Parts: C-alpha cells; structure tokens; sequence
C-alpha cells in the first residue's frame, strides 16, 4: 500500500548495481562498486541482511550508495552447462545383456531417492556414487546406462579432461563450482567419464603442469572425499582405462561400487542388432546369424553404424527397406573401415 | 562541425620531406624481393586501372620477414 | 585487456582495411622479427595477402654487398 | 508479508539516520602522520589528502596503514575501521559447526591420545602447562594411508569447544598469476593473530610443499615461494603462533617442509592402519547400524581381512545390508554377507587400491 | 521554420547539462525496472518509461538511455552474431558450387548427410535410421575442404561457424569455461548451424606430442560436443566438419571406435579437375582463347587446387608488367614454371 509508494521514492528512480564487499555489525556494510567505492550503509529494509553474504549483488541508491534491496541474478555459464535436459528417450530397457551388469548401479542410483524404505530402514546408506569402466572405446556405452538415470532425479554431465587443464589454473576452481552448484541444486547427479587428466599429454594453450593437473585431480578427490560435505550430488565416474587412475580416488569414493563392462556375447550381440533394426524395415533375406558370427567384439553403435550406412545406401537406391546384399557390402564399408585403419 | 578533415589528433603524416636517408642503390643483394616489393607497391600505385582491365585484384596487404640480416 | 581492446583495434583497422577497397587507396606494408606469434587472421587471405621473406645473403648477395659497402 | 511490512516501515527512522555518517565513502589508509593534528592519507579513489579526524575519535587511536572512515567533502577521518581484509577466500576457509565425535575413532588410541592432548589439554587447561612450563609444542603432523586421514580432523571439529579453527585445503593456495597465495597465507596468519588462540589445519600439503627444485626453467618457483614463504611466516619469532597448526597428508615427502617442521613443529605420528582386534571396533561402531543376528562373530571377520583400514570394512558393513536388501532379508547373517565381504575385499582388491604404503614407501 | 530554430534552443537546454546516455540492458526486472549496463560506467537498474514497454525490451539490447530519470528513451539495434560471422567472414568466402569442381562425387555424398536432416528428416524414421553427427575431410592439401564447408552451408542457408578461432572468440563468447557450451549456446540460438574445424590440420603439429593434446582437445572439443548432441540436448542440424590429413585420422578414429562419424574422403587434384576448375579461375581475367587448357593443366602433375589460383593470378602478373590488357598462353605457362620452381 503506502510503503510501496514510499520506499520507491528513496530508491528511485535510478539506483546503481553494487557488490557487497564485507559486513560490519553496525548494520553498516562495506560495499564495492566500480570503481574502488567503499561505504557504510545501515538499512533495515528488504533485508534478508543475514542471507546476503559478501560477493553478491546489492542495490545501491545514488544517494548515497544506499541499499534498498538485493537481486540475485544468474544465469552464469556453469548453470547453463547443466541442463537442458534431455529427459532422453533412451531407457535402460533399450539396451540388453547388461541386466546383471546394470541391476546393481540401477539400485545404487534408485536405492536412495526413489524407494527409500529398505534403504533408510536398513541403516546402511551407500550414496557415495559409482565408478564405471570398459573396453575398448565404450563408456558412452555406459551413457546408455546413465541415459536411463537422466530420466529421473536431477542431473549434470561433466566429462573429459579438456574442462580441467584447458588454460592456466585456478586448478580445480571449475571443479569447485561444479561441486558447490550441484550441492545448491541437491539432490542431483554428476556424471564423469573418460578421465584422461593423466592420459592427456599436451597442455592446452600455455599451461602447466603435470603435477598441477595431478594436484587439481587431488583436490577433486578432497572435494569428493570430503571435508566436510554431505551434499548429494551423487558422482558417477567412468573411463576406458582404469590403469592410469590413482588408488587415492577409490578408498574415499567410490569405495563400495564399481562395475566392469564386458563385451557382448552371441545372444547379446543378436539382441542389440534386433534393438537397432526394430525401427528399420529390412528385406526378407536379412540374417543376423552370419553377421554376429563374422563380426568380432562389436558393441551397440558399431552394428548400429552398419545399420546407418545400410540405410544410407538404401537411400542411394531410395528404398525404404534395406537389402541383405547391400547390408553385407554396406557392412563391408565398416568391416573394411576397421580393417583399413 | 567535425574534423575539417583531417586535422588529427596525433602521429602525424610526412616527416618525409626531411627524409629518407639514402637511395636504393645502397643494397644490391635482393633484386628479387625488391621486385615483389616493386610489383606489390608501385605498380599498383601508378595503375589502379590496368588491374581492372586485366581482371586481377591487387591486395594492399604486405608482410616482410626473415631477419636478420 | 586494454591491449585486448587494441587488438580489437587491430580488428577495427582490419575492417577499415577491407574498407579501403575498392580502389583508392592505401598500401599496408609490414615487417616483424618473429612472425610465429602473429595471429593468422591478419595473414589469412583477404587482408594481408603478401608474405615476403628476406633470405640470408648468398654468393650473388655476397659479392653485391661487398662491392656496395666497399 | 507482515515481517516485510514492519521491515519497510523502519525507513522513516532510517532516513533520519541516513543523513549522518553516510559520507563514510570511502575507506582509506593513511601513509604517514605529518604532525600531531595532521595525517597524510591515501584512498582507493587514488587521490591523497592530508587532514585531521572527526574529533569524537581520539587522535591516539590511529596507526600507519589504518583503514579509517571519512567525511568525503572535508576528507577528515570519520572513524577508524579495524578490518583491512579479506578477499572471500579466507572466510571461505573460516570454518564452523562440529560433526563426527570422538567415539567414531576406530580404536586408534596412542595416536588419538597424543594428537588429542597436544590440542585440547593446552587449550582446555592452559594454566596446567603454565604451572609446569616448559611449553607445549607448536604444531603436529598426520599422514599415512587414506584410511583414515582427515576424519580424525572431523573429530577435532566435534570435540572443539570454544575458539573456532580454520580449515585450509591444499589446492586453494596454488593459483595462477603468481603472488596471490602469498598474500593469502600471510593475511590468514594475520587473521589467526586477530582470532586469539584459534587454530589452523592443512590437508593435501604434499601438493604445495613439493621440494626442492629442478634444473630449469621452473617449475617449483611459484610452489617454492609459496611454501618457503609459509615457513618464512613460521620462522618469525612472533607469536608464534599461540594458534598451533595441524598437518595431515598422504606421503611424508617432501623433505624441505619436513626439515623445516621439526624445529617449530613436532609430534609427528603415523598410522596404523588396522590392528588385529582394532578392526572389531570398526565392526562395533558400524555394528550399531542395521541389525545384527546374535550369532555374528566379529573377530573371525576381522582376522580374515587384513590391511582394510576402516573404510573398506565400512563398505563391508555396507554390502551386508546391500545384499540383505537384494535378498529382502531384514537381517544379514555373518555367513550371508561374508560372501559379499570376500567378494568386496577379494574382487575389489584384485584390480587396484591398497598400495598406499607404496605411495609413501 | 521560425519555430524550429526556437526548438533547437529548448532542446539544447535539455541536452546541455547531461544530454542523454546510451544504455545496454543486461536483464529486465519484475517491478518494471530494467537492469542496464553502460560501457564506461557500472550497472544500473531503471524503470518505466511509459512510452517504452517491458515486452519490447529484452536482455542484451542497445537502448538509448535517458539522462534525467536514467531511463530508456529508445530501442536501438545491437550486434551479437556479427563478431561470429565477422571472425568467420574474414576466414572463408561464400564459394557456391560454381567455384568448385571435381568434388561432384563428394558433394553428392555429403548432400545426404547435410541435406537430409535439414529438409527430409521424417524419412530418417521412415527408414528407422539415426541422424549423422558430423563429417570429416581427409586429403593432401590441396584446397576445397574449406570451400565445400561454406558451399554446403551456403546453399543450405544454415548459419556457418568455424571452430576456434583464436583469441577473441573467447572474448565475445563467454568468459572462461569449457566454452563449447557457450559456443553451443550460440549454435542453439541460431539453428540450423554448421560447425567447421578451423583448421588444426598441419605438419606443425606433426610431432605426435604437442599436436597430440593441443589438437586432441579440439578433437575433444568435438568429442564432448558429440556427447552433448548424441547423449542429450536438442535437437538436430547442428553439425561438425573436419579437415585433417593423416595421423589424427588414425588417432581420431582411434578415439572413434567405429563410432561415431561419417567418413568422406578429400581427393588429390586430377588433370580434368585442373582443366575445368582452371577455367573456373581463368574466367575472371581478360585473356585470349589461344591457350590449350589440356597441356597447360597437364603441365601441373600433382600440385594442388590453389595451384590453379597461383598459376592464373601470377600469370596475370607478367600480363600487367607486360602492359598487355589481355594475356596469352605463353604467360600462363611462364606461371606454370613459377609455381613449379618451389617443387
Ligand atoms: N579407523 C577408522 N575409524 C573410523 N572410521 C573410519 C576408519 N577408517 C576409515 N573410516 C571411515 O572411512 C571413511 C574414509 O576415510 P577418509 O576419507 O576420512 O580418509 P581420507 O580422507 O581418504 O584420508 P586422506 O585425507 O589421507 O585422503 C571415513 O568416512 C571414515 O568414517
Ligand atoms: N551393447 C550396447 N547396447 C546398446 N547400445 C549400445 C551398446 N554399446 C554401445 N551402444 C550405444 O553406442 C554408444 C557407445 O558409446 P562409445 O563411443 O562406445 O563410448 P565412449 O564415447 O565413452 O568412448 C552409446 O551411446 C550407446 O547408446
Ligand atoms: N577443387 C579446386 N580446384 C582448384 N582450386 C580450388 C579448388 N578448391 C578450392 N580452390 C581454391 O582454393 C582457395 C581456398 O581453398 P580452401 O578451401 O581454403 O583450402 P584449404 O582448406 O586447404 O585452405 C579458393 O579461393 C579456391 O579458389
């Protein structure tokens, strides 16, 4: 009522956007705005003065640097790197053969949160995350796992060494922003994959050094270890190579859970070929047997890629239905493709 | 109003009425790099027309390197 | 970052170096002692199109330089 | 809305108080004191002024480099303001609230006894040592395999009684644009000298204390100036520090901070690591969870798993209830979960982990 | 007319003490106030402005900033992409399919990969088949691997982007981060979009150590970009294009375990390519028809595509120094000698 027509005059019409530097118990807070402007502002209005905290945006009325209120504004790039979304279409039911492989990690992600009764009544509580690995170039094959975990709860994917040692650090502080922001959105899940921080060699741009990459991995550990953050943000880790990964990681976390990715067997290979050819119409003479027998240790996206080129040449003939002959020669483009490289 | 123009500010132009030092007869080494400088500097400077005639566009960008000497 | 604004100035006068065209006129000549760190945007075709390299003096350049200095 | 109603209705008295003391822009440190009344001053406005103070301030309260309030028009000193610091990094390190009390220790006693009496006893009962003085040591050191590092620190947090203590992680020291972590460590020492008997803890010191050097070009030079600078702050005679310190890491190397500690610091203690019967204590604190069939024999399980610290066997007590849930059984017999025990220590010891001795040996 | 000279007096008086500012809206607020950032100054927040409307004011827009109330007088056009398409507009010309020759097999084999998800895509699911994530071009340079990028994106009309990019795309786009999510934010704003890898194809960079990670984080750029596209985000049409030679063909396909990319070769020059594309470059210079293009293209065994440019232009050089307005065969053959001197 009258207060809205009052405080606006004092804070109106213009007011500077300021930054809270530090707080003095007088209700006077040392503030900062461009450039080098410190001051004492004692106001009882809009505050919330407890939750302000230094390093945040406080309004500044031109007469004189007075704070009528506070506006928390983000945005921020790292909040944009979290979502959206996908709520992806890929269930863990769209992949096969890993039912025993998955069923545990599926529990450990849905054992808390959804269906807590057994978990909380049991007084056990292992919500420290998981760890994955698998050859030869899989792991996003386990993003066919995490792609089902993307269908529930809250999630952010941060993967690859590039986002760590890119420029001169500042070390983990990007990892710090990830951990703390995933704690702000808690509950959540952070999926790490293919940790090459030791596996990569060249420093991007001008950067150093190997040990500072090792110490930023170290602080990744301590912030995951950790002293002292109960926030979850669960952590899912994966890679191709478990060799270069240091054991300093495993005892803090993930100590309880890590899965091995096997290569598919005959019925799993056949199963996956059925999964990818479920959509595609194929000629009556298409046979999966000679396929899964002739090929050796291929995962899903390999035979999925031979489906993709089979449909490619099927479009070169403008046929909605792929022929087995063009499936064997179009296949031979990937067969020879791995035999050429 | 605006600058006349051009009344600057700074630099300025010229200083070349009291300069340069000595003529190109000094150095006789290049004879080729000086010909690329020739065709890339004072052949376009005298003729903007012959380029449009022959239909080749002369660039203004020139970059030299190799030192020392 | 003020100097980042002066390489933004290099891009400014770069756009202006596209503005001299067509025809009349300017001649932008340039040299450097190390051309490694030069960002290619300049040298890349369309703006600075001429790469000149001073060679180390050879037998021709030797005798000619000896005669002209002597 | 009612609290915001009364919140916005205090601006009528606030605007009357807004007229006076508002001129406090900006904070400013002096440089020299010319005479008795006059002080030359520098302000981050970057203009510099020689002026007196607001006469309600006693002229003997000002020191060189003292941030002081101002009346901007007269430029006179308004009020001396204590804080000259700090960038949010140190208050980010400033720690509060306890957790993980004493009994959470896994049976380590001599360790916990020494690292306890070295902090509590001098801090809890200072008069005792002053009587027997002598002196209690400056600081301590912890290290060994990960299990269990940094957790006994959490215990120091719990049993911590009055004066707060500041946790310091290892990586926040090292930053690019060299000379930042130096100002950092220095100003946090000045803070601790303001905080009267407050304590500091350092984890991951092995990242910042890498010794000694390489050929060149460095290399350690930023690392060196930060750590050697830390020891430099440690080697000044004052206090130093009445604030103790605490050091926990993995590997005891490197030697330069380890040859700089024994003079100032002391009380280096090593882990230990599970005892034979020591593991049954972790099985006891972790046995309070879930439900124990009265037949369950701990010592069997404890002697069957050497070198597990307390974390691996905590994951044992974990996989117990895990496979107990997968079997829908509310209680887990010792024979029920011991399959997941030899499976977790066997299968999880197959690929990697437990070369932590080897990491520091 | 007598009233206009008086109007200048009063208007002068309102613009005399403060004139009027130029503002930039960073964000709009719920109380009808609008967060405004001035270049020389700090950020403000200011209100209606009854002539201006909140729905007419979106963040990141140049707005004439009233001097008195510190409000917004007008809405003015800003420029966001022109630095994107500027840094890219200096890199590469438009180069339609008339500027290219000999690639008919390869533009025909890329037209499905690029042109299917732009116009047809419902026939992806009519065939039940996945969409191509990107494409690569491997071959001895050579030219045309860069032209074909903005040729396919030029005729597809989807906005064309080349990857880093220095230095100053880290300026305009974002502040500091993985930064491919901010570049990917631009690619989300403007869709469909083409991302080209510019260039990091070099013998520089042939050591298999510096170029290993120095490139392999642009290879990792496109990699985690393929994690973005593949695993999540939305929707299609944002695609990546490669230019490499060897090694990182074997190192990328070592990081591409049959998954995922579309393989398209980039050919070495052919003699008949040199014929017709030699005519393509020779159309722009006053000349005589007395030249035999068969023997003048057969005088270039191996060489490259830009070899045609150097032959035709650097022949035009002896034509301009010769003072001839139109050239002859002998001069184009003299330029064949010129470009074969370095060989
Ligand atoms: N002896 C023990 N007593 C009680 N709890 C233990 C013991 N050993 C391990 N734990 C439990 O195992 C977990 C992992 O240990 P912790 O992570 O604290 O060591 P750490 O932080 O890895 O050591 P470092 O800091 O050297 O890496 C802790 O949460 C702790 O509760
Ligand atoms: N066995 C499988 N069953 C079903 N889908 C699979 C299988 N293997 C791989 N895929 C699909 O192929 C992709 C494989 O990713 P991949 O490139 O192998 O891992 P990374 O990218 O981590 O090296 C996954 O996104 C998944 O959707
Ligand atoms: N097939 C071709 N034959 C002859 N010249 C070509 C061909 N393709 C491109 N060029 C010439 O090369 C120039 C630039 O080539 P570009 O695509 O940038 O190659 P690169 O990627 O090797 O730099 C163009 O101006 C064009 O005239």
């Amino acid at each position: 009522e009258e207060e809205r027509s009052k405080v606006d005059d004092l804070r109106g019409t213009p007011m500077s956007v300021g930054t809270l530097e530090e707080i003095i118990d007088d209700n006077h807070a040392i503030v900062s705005t461009s450039v080098g402007s410190e001051h004492y502002v004692s106001i009882l209005s809009f505050v919330d003065k407890d939750l302000l905290e230094p390093g945040c945006s406080v309004l500044l009325n031109h007469k004189v640097h007075a704070v009528i209120g506070v506006l928390m504004d983000d945005t921020d790039p790292l909040v944009t790197v979290m979502k959206v979304e996908k709520a992806p279409q890929e269930t863990y039911a769209d992949i096969g053969g890993l039912d025993n492989q998955i069923q545990e990690i599926k529990e450990s992600v849905e054992l808390p949160l959804t269906h807590p009764e057994y978990y909380e009544e049991m007084g056990i509580k292992p919500p420290k995350g998981v760890i994955l690995y698998g050859p030869p170039g899989t792991g996003k094959t386990l993003l066919a796992k995490a792609v089902a975990n993307q269908t529930s709860a809250t999630f952010l994917r941060v993967v690859g060494s590039e986002l760590i040692q890119k420029y001169l650090g500042d070390g983990p502080k990007l990892v710090r922003e990830l951990f703390r922001v995933a704690e702000e959105h808690a509950p959540s899940i952070v999926f790490i994959d293919e940790i090459d921080a030791i596996g990569t060699k060249r420093y991007d741009s001008n950067s150093g050094g190997e040990r500072e990459i090792q110490r930023t991995m170290l602080e990744l550990l301590n912030q995951l270890d950790g002293f002292d953050s109960r926030g979850d943000v669960k952590v899912i880790m994966a890679t191709n190579r478990i060799e270069t990964l240091d054991p300093a990681l495993i005892r803090p976390g993930r100590i309880d859970r890590k899965i091995e990715f096997p290569l598919p067997d005959e019925k799993t290979k056949k199963r996956i070929f059925q999964i990818h050819t479920s959509r595609m119409t194929l000629a009556d003479d298409v046979t999966l047997d000679d396929l899964i027998m002739a090929k050796d240790d291929l995962s899903g996206a390999d035979i999925k890629a031979i489906c993709t080129e089979a449909g490619l040449m099927a479009l070169r003939e403008r046929r909605m239905k792929v022929t087995n002959e063009d499936f064997k020669k179009s296949k031979e483009n990937v067969l020879y493709k791995k035999q050429e490289g | 109003d605006v600058l006349p123009p051009e009344a600057d500010s700074s630099i300025m132009m010229l200083t070349s009425d009291q300069k340069p030092d000595v003529m190109y007869a000094d150095i006789g080494g290049m004879d080729i790099q000086k010909q690329e400088v020739r065709e890339a500097v004072e052949l376009p400077l005298t003729h903007f027309e012959l380029y449009k005639q022959i239909g080749i566009d002369p660039p203004r960008g020139v970059l030299m390197y190799g030192p020392p000497g | 970052g003020a100097d980042r604004e002066v390489q933004r100035i290099l891009l400014e006068l770069l756009n202006q170096m596209d503005g001299f065209d067509q025809n009349v006129n300017v001649k932008v000549i340039m040299a450097t002692n190390r051309a490694d760190t030069l960002d290619p945007a300049l040298l890349r075709p369309g703006r600075l199109d001429r790469k000149i390299e001073f060679p180390l003096p050879d037998r021709r350049q030797k005798r000619l330089i000896f005669s002209t200095i002597t | 809305a009612p609290p915001a109603l009364w919140d916005l209705a205090a601006d009528k008295q606030t605007l009357q108080s807004e007229q006076p003391l508002q001129v406090a822009r900006c904070t400013k440190i002096i440089n020299a004191d010319s005479e008795d009344p006059k002080y030359i001053i520098n302000v981050k406005q970057f203009a510099k002024f020689v002026v007196d103070l607001s006469d309600q301030v006693a002229p003997t309260d000002i020191e060189e480099g003292m941030r002081v309030g101002v009346d901007r028009n007269k430029y006179q000193i308004h009020i001396p303001l204590p804080p000259k610091i700090d960038p949010t990094v140190t208050m980010m390190q400033v720690e509060e609230k306890p957790d993980v009390t004493y009994s959470d220790v896994g049976g380590c006693k001599e360790q916990i006894e020494k690292l306890r009496e070295v902090v509590e006893t001098p801090l809890l009962h200072p008069e005792r040592f002053v009587n027997l003085g002598i002196e209690p040591p400056k600081g301590v050191l912890l290290f060994g395999p990960p299990g269990t590092g940094k957790t006994l620190c959490a215990r120091a947090v719990a049993n911590r009684t009055d004066a707060c203590f500041i946790r310091v992680i290892g990586s926040e020291l090292v930053q690019k644009y060299v000379g930042e972590g130096a100002r950092m460590v220095r100003e946090l020492f000045e803070m601790a000298r303001t905080k009267k008997a407050c304590l500091i803890f350092f984890d991951e010191i092995d990242a910042i204390g890498g010794a000694r050097f390489d050929d060149g070009a460095g290399g350690d030079n930023e690392v060196q100036r930060t750590m050697l600078e830390l020891i430099n702050q440690l080697d000044g005679f004052d206090p130093r520090g009445n604030i103790k310190v605490l050091m926990a890491t993995n590997r005891p190397d490197t030697l330069d901070p380890a040859l700089m500690r024994p003079g100032r610091l002391d009380r280096k203690i090593e882990f230990s690591l599970p005892d034979l019967e020591g593991r049954t204590h972790i099985f006891k604190i972790h046995a309070r969870s879930m439900s124990v069939e009265r037949d369950i024999r701990f010592e069997l399980l404890a002697r069957l798993c050497p070198n597990s610290t307390g974390a691996e066997i905590r994951s044992v007590c974990t996989e117990a209830g895990m496979f107990a849930i997968r079997a829908r059984r509310k209680i887990a017999t010792e024979k029920d979960f011991l399959e997941a025990v030899n499976k977790v220590i066997k299968s999880y010891a197959k690929f990697s982990a437990t070369p932590r001795y080897m990491t520091y040996n | 007319l007598n009233a206009k000279v008086r109007l200048l007096r009063e208007e002068l008086q309102l613009l005399q003490e403060q004139g009027s500012y130029v503002g930039e809206v960073v964000r709009a607020m719920d109380k009808k106030k609008v967060l405004v950032k001035v270049h020389p100054e700090g950020k403000f927040v200011v209100d209606v402005d009854k002539n201006i409307d909140i729905n007419d004011v979106t963040p990141n827009c140049r707005v004439a900033l009233r001097n008195d109330s510190y409000t917004l007088h007008k809405i003015l056009p800003n420029k966001v992409d022109p630095l994107v398409s500027l840094m890219m507009v200096e890199k590469v010309p438009d180069s339609t399919y008339e500027m290219i020759g000999g690639l008919d097999k390869q533009i025909k084999e890329i037209k499905e990969v690029i042109e299917l998800p732009v116009k047809h895509p419902e026939l992806f699911e009519a065939l039940g088949i996945a969409q191509p994530k990107g494409v690569l071009l491997y071959g001895p340079p050579g030219t045309g691997k860069t032209l074909l990028a903005r040729a396919v994106a030029h005729h597809t009309d989807c906005t064309f982007i080349r990857v880093s990019g220095s230095e100053l795309v880290q300026k305009f786009i974002g502040e500091g981060a993985r930064m491919v999510r901010e570049l990917f934010v631009m690619a989300r704003e403007h869709a469909p979009s083409i991302i080209f890898m510019d260039e990091i194809d070099s013998i520089g960079s042939s050591r298999l150590e510096g170029g290993s990670g120095g490139d392999s984080e642009v290879q990792r750029t496109m990699l985690e970009l393929l994690n973005q596209l593949d695993g999540f985000e939305a929707t299609k049409n944002i695609k990546v294009i490669m230019a490499t030679n060897r090694i990182d063909i074997l190192d990328s396909a070592l990081l591409r375990p049959g998954r995922i990319d579309r393989k398209i070769e980039f050919p070495p020059p052919n003699e008949e390519a040199r014929l017709d594309i030699l005519k393509i470059h020779s159309r722009k210079m006053n000349l005589t028809r007395g030249i035999n293009l068969r023997k003048i293209a057969e005088l270039m065994p191996g060489a490259s595509g830009a070899e045609v440019k150097g032959v035709c232009t650097e022949a035009g050089m002896y034509a301009l120094r010769e003072r001839r307005v139109h050239v002859t065969q002998e001069d184009f053959e003299m330029a064949v000698a010129k470009v074969m001197q370095k060989d």
